[PDB]
């Protein structure tokens, strides 16, 4: 006679897990995450997360935190703002964090929900509308600083060369760097000289981050770097993705979470279309150009599959590619990327896709 | 086979197989609880030619599962025959009701 | 220059409106009312119901009353099962009434959410899974008490001849009547004989029902009927919908909402299909048959449109039908039904449609 | 052309009307409302996401604000997703990728509407 049980874990390793954060636009109180297995297809689970929830998972690759709004009954009562850490092999809830309740809702760019490289730090954007970064101590469960040196600035970069150290992207061109003390306050912060022009070549928010430098792409089609080896941070830029073969045709950068760097070649990756103009910069991808970032020139150009959003995997040396309900797998350990597999309806609204961490 | 609405365990599930869904046929997926009680069909198998009890326990505590959602209704019958009928929410008794997928939980001839 | 306002009214008056119950099944805690103008198909309005709303429209036409069910933290956390008063022109809340934890979590049968003919109480169906009938009080915004005598019942058939009197079909396959006080308690009640046999031919709980009597159709294509005009509730039947033709190519009624009756004619409307066998009975309509009640004859048949559920109207003499995402506008003012229009995209996921009351004293 | 309660309602529900080219989201004369009225039940937004849109029947620009309309839940349909001078959220209120419901008594957005400023 069978029996049925509960309580069981997930059932394919952590390195084959990746998170698909599906908004379910149409249906937004009902967001979730779902789990796949990238090598086979499968699905492996699912995190609720209620109204236009947002996901990670935590460095060490044991919990997956989400962010996310509650209200008493969902279109009125009171609001609560949260951050609730899951474990990643259960996929069960174990601790909620209240925050301020004017965590950012917004469409899934990395940026507005990263932590530090330590990752005793949840990091998380913030809209009232005036913009601050909040600060979560994981340990202590608690929300513990609230950046206001930030106003006016968009999204956290975190520099993997230092424990509590990450940037943002500010209404000057520039960008500004908080450093924390192990208490999760600012321990101190630099800005830069202006990077880019606001008005004249608006950068996408989405890095291509290396260990110690960061490089940004623009509307126009040209290149910024952020170098971080130092206390202050060092810009330069632009140069253009674009030879002139390029420009005729009008080619620009599209999409969302639309560029990644694989780290041991310094390839750098850029969702691309033809017939750019105005109001053009998220459109789907014609194709991915591959970028050699230290000669500063295209090795190769493969078709996009019309996707918006990308992830990196540095040590199995592969790429995801999502067009919004699909996923595609890719091997990047040569130049050229080699198309894997693809796993379709994976989300119906999702512009965000990420590797279980394997780095420990 | 087991991930198909006509596979024979399969003929009164009303909801998304559980198969489909990060569990197995017989087990509710991770982070989801299974319900304590549950309506049950009469399925026909069709390589031994007899009939089996099978019980549809509900997991529960998680929003819809959204994948190989079934509809069948071999031998249901309506609410005043109430174990017999799958119009209703198994997980309604849950410390959380909100349903996420359908086991098929084989009990017997 | 132009300036954002809300606190408007729906644009189109009560007596164009429908309801339309959307579970949105795929993500059930976003279920949610539609509100459409049959006239022309327009999109006027919607009220969110949570996780798998039920709705009705107060018989007075003033109040659309939902149903629902919450937790504190959606798929955790302390649940509130309610009924909720929202302003029917302004599409607004207004009330939240308290109900005990069971109230019935199921696809949308007319029969699970009523109110008495009077307006003064709601009438909904609870499982925990024992099953009882819950009486809201209305004017107090109180849950009174379960009818504990309603367990192994289950649905509400209000009798529209009587102010606050209600059945419910039973596990014996007989017909439990209740008879409410001013109050809402049970001021008395009465059990029928046997109306039909539970295991040989069991009926679908679908009422197509009269003003002092109430038609079901069974499994097997029978009917079978409640008077209710004396204070004992009087049954009979069978008698069969299909003819010698009908029979030789297994028609059988399928649906969730399948029947309907145009009570100044007689004429019954029921969902039809052929090759009926054990686990056709929620197919699609191949057909809807219209039936004259008295002569026990159909008098017309139609083309489906995949339908599932219906609903009627006697005061413009009109049938909706519904196919689980598009609603099919009909004139029944004669006997074989006219199609004026269809709705596309009305729903992802309905198996309930509703006009606002016209009239109806 | 600057008053869509005029207009041919299939022009103003379409994706394409020339004020609409900055929305992202639903538009609320598909949904009960019209272009500047919340459909009944909703909540203006008093925050907004700004466009400037050509409007080639004049051939002068104008000035739109996209207020959202806040307290019901997704209205689902005409879903629109123009992107005409929108930038990211370093230039906050010309972004469109955010809920402008944001800072509303509930947060929860139904659909946008499309608000003639000025030139
Ligand atoms: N104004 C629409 C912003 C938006 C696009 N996609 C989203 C997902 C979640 C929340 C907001 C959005
Ligand atoms: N066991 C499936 C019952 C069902 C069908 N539709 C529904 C809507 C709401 C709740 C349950 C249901």
């Amino acid at each position: 006679r069978e029996v049925l049980t509960g309580g069981h874990s997930v059932s394919a390793p952590q390195e084959n897990r990746i998170y698909v954060m599906d908004s379910v636009f149409m249906h937004l109180t009902e967001s979730r995450v779902h789990v796949y297995d990238y090598t086979n297809g499968k699905f492996l689970g699912m995190v609720p997360t209620a109204f236009n929830g947002h996901v990670q998972v935590s460095n060490d690759g044991k919990k997956i935190y989400t962010m996310t709004t509650y209200h008493e009954r969902i279109t009125r009562g009171k609001r609560s703002d949260v951050v609730e850490v899951w474990d990643a092999d259960k996929l069960t809830f174990e601790k909620e964090i209240s925050l301020p309740p004017k965590r950012v809702q917004g469409l899934n760019y990395d940026g507005l929900f990263r932590q530090t490289t330590d990752g005793k730090f949840i990091v998380l954007q913030n809209a009232s509308p005036a913009t601050s970064i909040g600060i979560v101590d994981v340990a202590k469960g608690d929300y513990v600083e609230d950046v206001t040196a930030a106003a006016g600035c968009w999204s956290v970069i975190p520099q993997p060369n230092r424990p509590r150290s990450f940037m943002t992207i500010c209404g000057d061109g520039g960008l500004l760097t908080i450093n924390l003390g192990e208490d999760g306050k600012v321990a101190s912060q630099s800005r830069s000289k202006q990077m880019f022009s606001v008005k004249d070549d608006p950068i996408f928010i989405a890095p291509a981050l290396d260990k110690d430098k960061a490089h940004f792409v623009s509307y126009y089609g040209n290149v910024y770097s952020a170098d971080f080896s130092g206390d202050e941070v060092k810009v330069d830029g632009p140069w253009s993705l674009l030879n002139d073969e390029d420009k005729a045709k009008n080619w620009v950068p599209g999409g969302y979470n639309l560029v990644g760097l694989h780290r041991a070649s310094g390839r750098m990756y850029v969702f691309m279309h033809p017939d750019g103009k105005e109001g053009t910069h998220k459109f789907p991808a014609a194709e991915i150009w591959v970028m050699d970032t230290k000669t500063k020139q295209r090795v190769a150009r493969i078709p996009g599959r019309d996707a918006l959003s990308m992830t990196i995997d540095q040590q199995r040396n592969l790429m995801l590619t999502l067009d919004g309900g699909n996923v595609n797998v890719y091997d990047i350990s040569q130049p050229e990327p080699k198309l894997l597999r693809t796993i379709e309806g994976a989300a119906e609204a999702s512009l965000q896709v990420q590797f279980h961490p394997v780095g420990g | 086979e087991v991930n198909s609405c006509d596979y024979w365990r399969h003929c009164a599930v009303d909801g998304f197989l559980c198969s489909c869904c990060g569990g197995t046929t017989t087990t509710c997926p991770p982070g989801s609880t299974p319900s304590p009680i549950s309506w049950i069909g009469t399925c026909h198998n069709p390589h031994d030619g007899k009939d089996y009890l099978i019980s549809y326990h509900d997991c529960c505590g998680k929003t819809a599962c959204g994948r190989c959602q079934c509809n069948t209704q071999t031998r249901e019958r309506p609410g005043y025959e109430f174990f017999l009928h799958n119009d209703v929410n198994w997980c309604m008794a849950n410390e959380n009701s909100t349903f996420h997928c359908t086991t098929s939980v084989l009990v017997g001839l």
